């Protein structure tokens, strides 16, 4: 769903085509949820799936997510952001830094099975790059 | 007397069995009651303050001792107000006054002491016995406008046992002749046990539960009030049926008898199930057939009286009606088969079923009224010789078993009517809003302390609804008022999920109602200025479909978690100090970036609640309706404090009882003395009499004004106030053989009704003159007198030394100009200022300093909740040991005492 | 003050004798009912020897009438109390004093 939303944001014809479809068919997006960018199911579905995506990002990764969002603002390719995170594996939110990263991290540890994960730097970069891209494009969408 | 005083005091708590007894005209309740309390362990000094332990009686409505600080120096228990009457081994306690009482071998309640309490509601009187030895003192002539219950008040360090008789504690001494064990007063629908009183808090599996007000019975709830039926006149077309209805009900009755196994026999042998009346209704004896014919006639007459319209519809159906076949086995020695008319076709409508309920209720109430007139009374254990019955209670209080046992017969009767083909129109059930309570003042509001107000960020908290009734939860501003409903003004954004509404400056449909056990998650996002509610993790949406509940919220001074529980409601507020305790934070809010409200606090968040104890507070300078003017003294008038009604004679005008006092009291001396219009210097400088007047302005009906004094512990916000509502009691001490030594009258309101001074001719017509009522107090003798328009009145009062009295006026406004406190004087009589202020003790010139001001009684006020509560263990020790109450862990508090107000 | 009213009974036999040292707890209140002193607040019994005029005449005469282990209320008139002078800052002039006294032991 995130890749589809990223396409919706990048490509620009797709926006007119979605809008024309919805207006021409007079299908009420509100009925499905329960015309406008908010009504657009492409962004609504991703906003609904987003928590499930953030849930695979450990709290320590928030600063890396911000950095990756900065790169995507610089208009770097996915590979460029992947390499950026790979080399800047450091700059990772430290638990002692703030109490927030303490209680958040404790709760996150609490979830069963979240002990072997985050062992793989490639895994961390995967997840940070993906969620950062999604958040960046969602930002552009929500604030024109 | 000027600086605020501090001291450490013990927490005190009260425990009662669920036994309630009272008196009312035509009530079904017995008058005399008896119980005992046996003391197993007492630590005289578990802390630096003496251990508290008092036993006695209290009145249902009014005895509300909240944990913490109250009257006097806190630690309020039995006898610390005029609603309870207690005994502590050495003193009789009432009105926060302890009066020593003689007894053989006096001593403070100690281990192995048995206190026997007797309550005779006929006199009325309360008496005590210590280890069987009479206590030479009695309470009498107290108010009887509620239900009385046994009570023990205590501090930490006790273990006692209620002995209520029967299987709930065997009495150690024989009850005095005529008194009944208190275990007989347990209502049919309830089971005996020990409970706290007016609790706003309790423990539960996951933490503390907040509790709303408890619905309490009234002494008038035991008065059966059936609808009159003698004035009903039976119509002929109902009369024709009356007979056949009697026969049909008899057929059904005999059918049930034989089903249960009744056989026909000449005499009442229930052991052998013999039944002479099992013979046919036609063969039934004439008196009995007629008796049944009556009950039928009463049934139809009640149908009419309720307002039901009954009319013949179809004679064809009546003809079609066929008696059901009866098995030959059903033939008993009666030589008859009680054939009932098969009414299977007949269906009852829901309104008809409610009607059946109403008929059953009316019939039972009529029966109960008749038995009460005979002289019967209620009792958990039946006693035919004593005219005590387990059913002689108004229908509403009966257990389901008997209620259905009656509804069955009534429903069969109405079935017979419908089968005979009668249109049965229930009355139009015109709505009758009971409004028994003030809604704004009823539901208890619990909020976080103001210092926790959040002005930025994204905050989350949870509220589990243990019950499914009226409860609201959300975010409030720090200046939230305690007497307004949540969300009725702009100071709170809340969600009320009994019907699914959002509340802010009014109601709007939103979300869906919860069910028991549902957890509402409240989120406030101050970066977006929004408020969101989730029910069991799913965001609640408006009808429009918006996810948010409120938008465009001004930050102002911040927001606080708030909830309100209506009567009989229970909630659980989880502010998230233990993030694992939250049940849906992960599901919704954690990834959205909301933080639990109390995530990083070392200690639990302090809360405040809306205490419904009326208290006197200064009249607000911006009150929408009431204005007070400080009038300066002139050459011919003294200083005055005048009251006016700003919004009189207009739409939105508020017209209700107003209870006013003056901020400062006059205090009587410690010891009372043993047994042209210019003041005479020596008389005026040696007088101990002080004066103040109240001018009721012309147009203000004197019949709506009460003038006099109140003591520091007046807390009655009675919208229908009368001098008969004033709390009063008499404490009488005597020797072993009577010979009363003293009889003191105690009260908290000393007033004269303005209607006493209205001329009999003037009555019924508005006057054009002012009514001036002067009040005189002798601080050296304890005497209080009143004058009206210069004429001395017949009302006088006597108070004890050290008594504090506030000038007071209770008025129902009927004009724009209502009343005026005139702080003047009389010849050789000093003004109030001379008694109120030490520096003016010898100054005859009237004054009204800034500290002297008008205060009004406000019904609700904010009160801090203790962070820790006494741990009381209550359990049934045994069928002979009784019900044990235990409290062993000490708990103290630092109390700040306002000297002038004695609280 | 001095008039003594029992609260809890003592042994009823052993009474203080001149020269003995009495150990007590007490809680002092003005006749109005305002606390002004308490040994229990300091959590340490007060010890005094009869006949040495260490305590006011009210105590001297009252504690002498209490048996060991007895708790009692002593009501002391001003004349037997600090009297006209009044312990400045604590006791107003011409004040009657009410004490709640437990006589723990003699020594």
């Amino acid at each position: 769903v995130g890749e589809i939303f990223i396409y919706w944001s990048k490509s620009h014809n797709f926006k007119r085509e979605e809008q024309n479809f919805v207006v021409q068919n007079e299908i009420n997006n509100m009925s499905f949820l329960t015309y406008s960018v908010q009504t657009s199911l492409i962004v609504a579905t991703l906003k609904k799936m987003l928590p499930i995506g953030l849930n695979m990002c450990a709290p320590t990764d928030q600063d890396l997510i911000v950095l990756a969002k900065a790169r995507y603002a610089l208009k770097d390719t996915d590979e460029e952001v992947r390499e950026f995170l790979q080399n800047n594996l450091n700059l990772q939110g430290k638990v002692e830094g703030s109490p927030s990263l303490r209680w958040q991290m404790a709760l996150y540890r609490g979830v069963p099975g979240r002990e072997e994960d985050a062992d793989d730097p490639e895994k961390i970069v995967r997840r940070v790059q993906e969620v950062s891209a999604v958040l960046y494009h969602l930002d552009q969408t929500e604030h024109p | 007397e000027l600086l605020l005083q501090t001291n450490l005091i013990n927490y005190v708590t009260s425990i009662r069995p669920n036994i309630f007894v009272g008196r009312a005209e035509g009530s079904t309740q017995y008058g005399k009651w008896y119980f005992e309390v046996m003391v197993d362990e007492v630590a005289p000094f578990l802390t630096a303050q003496a251990t508290h332990l008092r036993v006695g009686w209290a009145l249902s409505e009014g005895y509300s001792p909240y944990p913490g600080g109250g009257e006097g120096w806190g630690g309020n228990g039995v006898g610390d107000d005029l609603y309870s009457y207690g005994f502590d081994g050495l003193h009789l306690w009432t009105g926060h006054v302890a009066r020593p009482v003689t007894s053989p071998g006096q001593h403070l309640l100690a281990p192995e002491d048995v206190v026997s309490c007797c309550l005779d509601l006929s006199v009325p009187s309360i008496s005590f016995r210590i280890n069987g030895c009479p206590v030479q003192g009695v309470f009498e002539s107290f108010n009887l406008d509620g239900l009385f219950f046994p009570v023990v008040s205590f501090s930490a360090g006790i273990k006692v046992r209620f002995l209520l008789g029967g299987r709930h504690g065997e009495f150690k001494f024989l009850p005095p002749p005529g008194y009944a064990p208190c275990h007989e007063a347990v209502l049919p629908r309830e089971r005996l046990h020990l409970q706290p009183i007016k609790e706003y808090r309790r423990e539960g599996p996951r933490g503390p539960h907040l509790v709303g007000p408890s619905r309490c019975l009234s002494h008038l709830d035991f008065v059966p009030c059936p609808v009159d039926t003698i004035q009903i006149v039976l119509p002929p077309h109902l009369e024709r049926i009356r007979e056949k209805l009697a026969e049909n009900i008899h057929e059904l009755w005999a059918l049930t008898r034989i089903e249960q196994g009744w056989t026909y026999g000449p005499v009442r042998d229930d052991n052998k199930r013999l039944h002479p009346c099992l013979v046919n209704f036609h063969s039934l004896p004439e008196p009995e057939r007629n008796y049944n014919l009556q009950m039928s006639g009463e049934t139809l007459k009640t149908l009419l009286a309720l307002g039901c319209h009954v009319g013949m519809a179809d004679e064809k159906a009546e003809d079609n009606l066929k008696k059901t076949k009866l098995p030959k086995t059903y033939m008993m020695s009666n030589g008859y088969k009680p054939a009932p008319l098969d009414l299977s076709h007949v269906r009852l409508t829901p309104a008809q079923t409610t009607l059946v309920d109403r008929l059953a209720e009316n019939g039972h109430n009529v029966w109960a009224r008749d038995r009460v007139a005979q002289g019967w009374s209620y009792s958990a254990v039946q006693d035919i010789p004593a005219r005590r019955n387990p059913r002689l209670v108004p229908y509403r209080l009966l257990d389901e078993a008997t209620k259905r046992s009656n509804r069955d017969s009534l429903c069969q009767a109405v079935r017979t009517l419908l089968g005979y083909g009668y249109n049965i129109e229930p009355p139009d059930q015109e709505p009758s809003q009971v409004d028994s309570q003030s809604r704004g003042d009823r539901a208890r509001i619990f909020r976080a302390e103001k210092s926790y107000a959040v002005q930025s960020g994204r905050w989350y908290f949870e509220f589990e609804a243990v019950t499914t009734g009226e409860m609201r939860v959300g975010w409030a501003r720090p200046e939230l008022r305690p007497d307004v409903e949540l969300g009725a003004d702009d100071l709170a954004y809340v969600f009320n999920g009994h019907r699914g509404q959002r509340w802010h400056l009014g109601s709007e449909p939103f979300g869906r109602p919860w069910q028991s056990g549902d957890v509402v998650g409240c989120m406030i996002d101050l970066t977006e200025n929004t408020i969101i509610f989730t029910l069991n993790g799913e965001v609640l949406m408006s009808d429009s479909g918006s996810e948010t509940a409120f938008r465009d919220i001004e930050i102002g001074d911040g927001f606080l978690p708030v909830c309100s529980l209506g009567p009989g409601q229970v909630g659980h507020l989880n502010l998230g100090q233990d993030v694992s305790s939250l049940r849906f934070f992960a599901i919704c809010g954690l990834q959205e970036g909301f933080e639990p409200f109390a995530i990083n606090m070392q200690r639990p968040v302090t809360t405040w609640f809306s205490k419904s104890l009326p208290q006197f507070e200064p009249v607000p300078l911006e009150h929408p309706h009431y204005e007070v003017a400080r009038m300066d003294g002139t050459v011919d008038t003294p200083p005055c404090l005048r009251l006016t009604h700003r919004t009189w004679g207009s739409q939105n005008s508020l017209v209700e009882m107003l209870f006013l006092r003056l901020s400062l009291p006059v205090q009587f001396h410690q010891h009372f003395r043993c047994t042209d219009n210019r003041d005479d210097p020596e008389i005026i400088l040696n007088t101990t009499t002080y004066y103040y007047s109240v001018r009721v302005f012309a147009g203000q009906e004197p019949s709506c004004v009460w003038v006099g004094w109140v003591t520091p512990d007046y807390h009655q916000h009675d919208m229908s106030f009368d001098l008969s509502k004033v709390r009063a009691v008499t404490v009488t001490m005597g020797d072993e053989q009577g010979n009363v030594h003293s009889s003191l009258k105690c009260s908290n309101c000393y007033m004269v009704w303005g209607g006493d001074f209205v001329s009999p001719g003037q009555q019924g017509r508005i006057s054009h003159t002012d009514l001036v009522i002067g009040c005189l107090v002798d601080l050296a003798t304890g005497l209080m007198t009143f004058t009206a328009n210069g004429k001395e009145s017949n009302t006088f009062f006597q108070v004890e030394p050290n008594t504090k009295l506030f000038p007071a006026v209770f008025v129902l406004p009927t004009h724009q100009n209502v009343v005026q406190f005139e702080l003047g004087k009389q010849k050789n009589i000093m003004p109030l200022s001379a008694a109120m202020f030490l520096s003016e003790r010898k100054n005859p010139a009237p004054q009204c300093p800034p500290r002297l001001e008008v205060q009004m009684l406000m019904p609700v006020s904010w009160s801090r909740m203790p962070n820790h509560f006494l741990q009381v263990d209550t359990r049934r020790a045994g069928e002979r040991l009784g019900w044990a109450v235990q409290c062993q862990e000490p708990l103290m508090m630092m109390a700040l005492h306002i000297p002038e107000e004695n609280r | 003050g001095v008039q003594v009213e029992t609260i809890s009974p003592g042994d009823g036999r052993t009474f203080p004798k001149r020269g003995q040292t009495c150990v007590v707890h007490y809680t002092g209140m003005l006749e109005d009912g305002k606390k002004f002193d308490s040994s229990r607040d300091r959590n340490k019994p007060f010890k005094f020897t009869l006949g040495k005029q260490e305590v006011i005449r009210g105590w001297e005469e009252g504690v002498a009438q209490m048996s060991v282990g007895q708790r009692a209320k002593l009501i002391i008139s001003s004349d037997y109390a600090y009297g006209a002078t009044g312990h400045p800052g604590i006791i107003p002039p011409h004040a009657t004093l009410v004490f709640d006294v437990e006589l723990l032991k003699l020594e």
